[PDB]
């Protein structure tokens, strides 16, 4: 178990940690979130009670250090940043924690939804797509682009997402047009997963960390990254049996952890009736085809 | 974007463009087989490949055998004229390839742009023009040399025979269009229009008559008449 102190709390937001969060008042005293299971990735977020534009937020792991919450008023935004100094930081934690100023990390144990959402996220990976290599947790905001929509500006802020495009030279063979793009496996299985991510994980991990990004951001980049992933798969009528059956999981996760409200700008129309009822992989998706029928009949 | 009636005067600029009509690539006479099955016969059919502004027409004639074989036929017609669209591209000389290429229907883009992806800075652009291209094989000389040949084959025409050398591309077009929309409408009469009078002949080197200016006036209007009597005829007006 492992703490993130908070030095205080100056303005009225709302925090949240994972998919918990909580209302936190101006100069309540609030120092920091307690119990938080180590062996995943996690993501505190902010949205101040007056901008409910600018959703921001930063992902981390706590075995890579000691870190802490910090509002800075010239920026005007909680940052996150790192203790170096080990004694002093098990001595503000203690101090706080017997003042009980913190909230627990409040987890249900028959509750697997956090791994389940997390599963092939790796903090490695996530510092690849949000480069900004002097801060061992990265931040996130509603705002940022990707660098697939930079090409359609500044490089330092940008989602470093892998590009994925169905019309282009690297998806397609000369002289396999029409199979290539109707039959996407050779896109899939020899560019993506053994020439660019190397192995399903990372693959999925970044389809799980792109949805995340999305929802807890309603990161429009991200949610076309996330659909774009699902898109190949099911566009692939040649697809390893294992990636199938998780990637249903992986979805049923998703869809379920959504907040009803925003399945409109969340999910793309298109993309699901093509991967749940027109693509190779309509019969593939058991879980995730019943979870979207009985909740979001609508959409389809 | 797409190309309508407000954008109109620009096939006539000087930016190389050509239509492409794929509707005559896959055609099929449909037949009771012994059992009382229904069955197809595909003949012979052409990519419709137009430049407006100079009548250049690459008529690409598709033998069946590129048939014999394949599944989702009328799925991979729209593939083949693709194939053989950026063929057509790739063999003309840089100065010459166009700049746009005006898909008439909006299924072709997919595949253009797909077999385009070599030459990024042509464009593929739909239209929601309603051209009457379909009735390309309602031009009898068209028609002959698709139902003739026996090996895939490539023809040059001029559409507009040797009316430019008297008139403007604007009209060279809106002349070709209505011909074809009254040919598409109501073939038998609109050949009658074309053919009655036997002392009007056809070059052995054109596809239409060699109608004087005068002549051309009175064909252009019954070709009209023609059009809106049949319409009358359609909807009961």
């Amino acid at each position: 178990m492992n703490t993130v102190p908070f030095t205080s709390a100056p303005i009225e937001v709302t925090i949240g940690i994972d998919q918990y969060s909580f209302n936190v008042k101006e100069n309540q005293p609030f120092h920091g979130i307690k119990d938080i299971p180590i062996g995943h990735v996690h993501v505190i977020h902010f949205q101040h009670a007056d901008n409910s534009s600018m959703r921001y937020g930063y992902w981390f792991d706590c075995r890579m250090g000691n870190f802490y919450i910090q509002y800075d008023p010239k920026d005007g935004l909680y940052k996150m940043m790192e203790e170096r100094d080990g004694a002093k930081f098990e001595n503000i934690v203690h101090n706080f924690k017997e003042r009980q100023m913190m909230v627990s990390y409040p987890k249900i144990d028959e509750d697997d939804t956090w791994y389940n959402l997390t599963e092939f996220v790796q903090m490695d990976k996530i510092r690849k797509i949000v480069r900004k290599d002097e801060n061992q947790f990265s931040y996130v905001d509603s705002s940022m682009t990707t660098v697939q929509e930079n090409e359609l500006s500044d490089p330092a802020h940008s989602l470093n997402y892998t590009v994925i495009n169905f019309k282009s030279r690297e998806a397609i063979r000369p002289g396999h047009e029409m199979e290539d793009f109707l039959d996407k496996s050779y896109y899939l299985n020899t560019v993506m997963l053994q020439g660019i991510f190397k192995n399903s994980s990372n693959y999925f991990g970044e389809l799980q960390f792109a949805f995340l990004n999305a929802m807890f951001f309603g990161n429009y980049g991200s949610s076309l990254q996330w659909h774009a992933m699902i898109e190949l798969i099911c566009s692939s009528a040649t697809v390893p049996k294992h990636m199938l059956d998780k990637l249903d999981e992986i979805l049923y996760y998703q869809i379920k952890t959504l907040p009803e409200q925003y399945s409109d700008i969340l999910l793309n129309e298109r993309v699901w009736n093509i991967c749940l009822y027109s693509s190779f992989q309509k019969n593939s998706l058991h879980n995730t085809e019943k979870i979207m029928e009985n909740k979001y009949p609508e959409l389809l | 974007g797409a190309m309508n009636s407000s954008n109109y005067a620009e096939l006539f600029n000087n930016d190389i463009k050509l239509f492409v009509d794929d509707t005559n690539v896959y055609r099929v006479t449909v037949h009771k087989t012994f059992e009382g099955n229904v069955a197809t016969k595909a003949i012979n059919g052409c990519i419709f490949t137009l430049n407006p502004k100079t009548g250049h027409l690459f008529l690409k004639i598709i033998h069946t055998s590129v048939w014999a074989g394949q599944k989702r036929l009328s799925q991979l017609a729209k593939w083949k004229t693709a194939e053989e669209v950026s063929a057509l591209v790739r063999s003309l000389p840089k100065e010459e390839q166009p700049k746009q290429i005006i898909v008439t229907r909006k299924a072709m883009l997919d595949p253009l742009e797909v077999h385009m992806l070599d030459f990024p800075n042509i464009a593929i652009r739909p239209t929601e023009l309603r051209l009457p291209f379909s009735a390309a094989m309602s031009i009898d000389k068209l028609s002959d040399v698709v139902m003739k040949a026996t090996e895939p084959q490539m023809v040059l025409f001029n559409i507009y025979d040797d009316w430019l050398d008297r008139i403007s591309s604007y009209t060279a077009f809106s002349r070709l269009t209505l011909l074809l929309r009254a040919l598409k409408t109501n073939e038998e009469s609109a050949k009658m229009i074309l053919l009655s009078d036997p002392t009007i002949t056809i070059k052995s080197y054109h596809l239409w008559p060699s109608f004087t200016d005068e002549q051309w006036i009175t064909i252009e209007s019954q070709m009209r008449d023609l059009i809106l009597t049949e319409y009358g005829r359609k909807y009961n007006v």
